[PDB]
RNA sequence: CAUACUUAUCCU
RNA sequence: AUACCUUUCUCGGCCUUUUGGCUCAGAUCAUGUGUAGUAU
């Protein structure tokens, strides 16, 4: 790769300007979505090789509720996972990312990352079991990636709970914020 | 593994040592609008005069009158708002003290005097604001 | 042009700290890795894709395509330097020959393993 | 090689940054340092009391969903990272950020 | 005689 | 005719400098006829 003055040999990134650099991306990023989602939850996520499901759907509901992982997709390098967990699921998961990150000052809340580009009630609340099964799941997930591949930034990432004291389900996906 | 997280240095810590304070500086305390110098301002609160003022009686003479009960009246004076209050106390002022110029600055400045009403901000609304003895 | 030279300093820097602070994926990072993607891959009855075969019956409809992105640059171009030339002359080739242009395309993928360089 | 040296009717030009402004200096009052004020006090007292309290009041002591995933705990080991003075041009913190940020 | 250079001169 | 000193010629050798400082290596780098004049 060479600039004016400057060069210097690539050997560890990829080179996006390749044709073909989509590909990789691609095949490179559904190799992390076989890390985030086991070869199960992606068997079934994908369903069968003969009679393959679209794009958010599942053969039966019996598949579909099996997991946690409800939907799921990758825009390249980009991941959107919804999740509908139980509370003895969300509990558990609760749990084991406090019992990680033990701070008895309740300092949880202080640095999350919802937007506040909406109205100050829809956007998601500062609820302990709220803001904990978030942060609990991007830290679940983000231990699911070998961090020299790659890891989730909390910073570049936005979790939204529904609960019972949070009505609206949040995202925003390529442009647009949907709530 | 060390990664791209890679530490080129040691810290001020281990440069300096335990001893050494080290201190990294890199946002102001305060804003620019706290001076560094801080101005000796005259605090304008209610700014009353540097001397007691000429009246058409003395110090002892009122210091006289007010050693006997029966020469003394306590009144409060009372009215709606703007009903002329403050302006009788100031007539009276002005019949008994000594404060011509001070009436020809108020004709040239442009505003009837208010004596009792002192404080520079019940004076701006043309308001008895807290009575006044 | 600060920031395009300072980044190249950092990714300089960071194609070195690679060669030096060696591969960061983990020997035991990258066959669990591999393993799960042989997995997944054989559960799915995946068959690899094959090196474009000779008598390739979509072989010339991809390269039409190839040369049609490529030169859908050149739609609006109003002035072309050397390289941009250069490429219009050999998407032109390759339109008129298409097949020298698909044997050469072979042989690149066949053999070429060193490349030139990249401007950035 | 060399620069210019500066050495010094009076012509009548007249610039608009030379017109009249800030016309009288400011003095050091009563309560700004001033130099009759200061010699009043002892300045060690203060500065002795002031590092003490600074250096003592800063002290402030007198099977589950996840079964087939392959990896496990891979958070646990990253480097939380520290308000520190790197003097690199290229390896400080604001640069690395600053690149982290503007380069996609 | 054939390559090149050109000039507010001349066209396309 | 030789030994001394001494004097002459021939080889071997040498530093700043002439460095137009800076920036987005400052930037780009290359798509004609026809005549005539000249170089070939
Ligand atoms: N026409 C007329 N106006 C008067 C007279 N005395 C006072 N005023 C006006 O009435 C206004 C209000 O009277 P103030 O002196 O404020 O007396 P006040 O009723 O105590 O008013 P507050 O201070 O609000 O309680 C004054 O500003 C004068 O302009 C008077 O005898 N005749």
């Amino acid at each position: 790769i060479a600039y004016k003055d400057m060069s210097h040999t690539n050997s560890y990134g990829l080179i996006r300007g390749l044709q073909f650099a989509s590909f990789i991306i691609q095949y490179y990023g559904l190799i992390l979505d076989l890390l985030l989602l086991g070869l199960t939850r992606a068997t079934e996520i994908a369903g069968p090789p003969q009679c393959p499901n679209e794009f958010l759907t599942y053969r039966d509901v019996k598949t579909e509720t099996r997991h946690p992982i409800r939907l799921y997709s990758r825009y390249l390098n980009k991941v959107h996972i919804m999740f509908r967990f139980s509370a003895e699921e969300a509990k558990d998961l609760i749990q084991r990312y406090l019992t990680e990150h033990p701070d008895p000052n309740n300092e949880n809340i202080v640095g999350y990352n919802n937007k506040k580009c909406w109205p100050r009630d829809a956007r998601m609340r500062l609820m302990k079991h709220d803001v904990n099964l978030g942060r609990a799941v991007f830290w679940d997930m983000k231990n699911r990636l070998p961090r020299s591949l790659t890891t989730f930034e909390w910073d570049n990432s936005f979790v939204s709970v529904y609960s019972r004291d949070n009505p609206n389900l949040l995202f925003s996906m390529l442009g647009f914020e949907v709530r | 593994v060390l990664h791209e997280d890679k530490k080129y240095y040691p810290s001020a810590e281990e440069i300096y040592g335990a001893e050494v304070e080290t201190l990294v500086m890199e946002e102001d305390a305060q804003p620019l609008e706290v001076p560094i110098v801080a101005p000796v301002k005259v605090k304008k609160f209610e700014t009353l005069e540097a001397e007691p003022l000429r009246t058409h009686y003395s110090n002892e003479f009122l210091a006289t009158l007010m050693a006997n009960p029966e020469l003394v009246r306590n009144v409060a004076v009372v009215g709606h708002l703007h009903h002329g209050k403050t302006t009788i106390m100031d007539m009276f002022v002005e019949q008994t003290h000594e404060l011509r110029k001070m009436t020809a600055a108020q004709q040239a400045a442009g505003k009837q005097l208010r004596f009792t009403d002192t404080r520079l901000d019940e004076q701006a609304r043309a308001m008895s604001i807290k009575m006044m003895p | 042009g600060r920031l395009t030279r300072l980044y190249l300093k950092a990714e300089q820097e960071r194609q070195h700290n690679y060669l030096k602070d060696g591969p960061y994926v983990t020997p035991e990072e990258a066959v669990a890795i591999y393993t799960t993607t042989v997995h997944w891959l054989e559960s799915r009855k995946y068959s690899c894709i094959p090196f474009p075969p000779l008598n390739y019956k979509h072989d010339t409809k991809l390269l039409i395509l190839a040369l049609e992105r490529l030169k859908e640059q050149y739609v609006v171009a109003v002035r072309l330097n050397s390289s941009q030339r250069e490429e219009l002359g050999l998407v032109e080739q390759a339109y008129d020959n298409p097949h020298e242009a698909l044997q050469r395309i072979k042989r690149h993928l066949l053999t070429q393993r060193s490349f030139k360089e990249v401007a950035i | 090689w060399a620069p210019a040296i500066g050495g010094e009717k009076p012509s009548v030009q007249q610039s608009a940054k030379n017109l009249p402004g800030h016309t009288k200096l400011k003095f050091r009052q009563t309560g700004q340092a001033a130099e009759e004020e200061l010699r009043a006090k002892d300045l060690r007292a203060e500065l002795e009391a002031k590092e003490r309290k600074h250096f003592g009041k800063q002290s402030g002591t007198d099977r589950r969903w996840d079964d087939d995933v392959v990896f496990k705990n891979q958070a646990r080991g990253e480097p939380k990272q520290q308000k520190r003075f790197v003097n690199d041009t290229i390896r400080n913190d604001f640069h690395r950020r600053f690149l982290q940020r503007y380069i996609r």
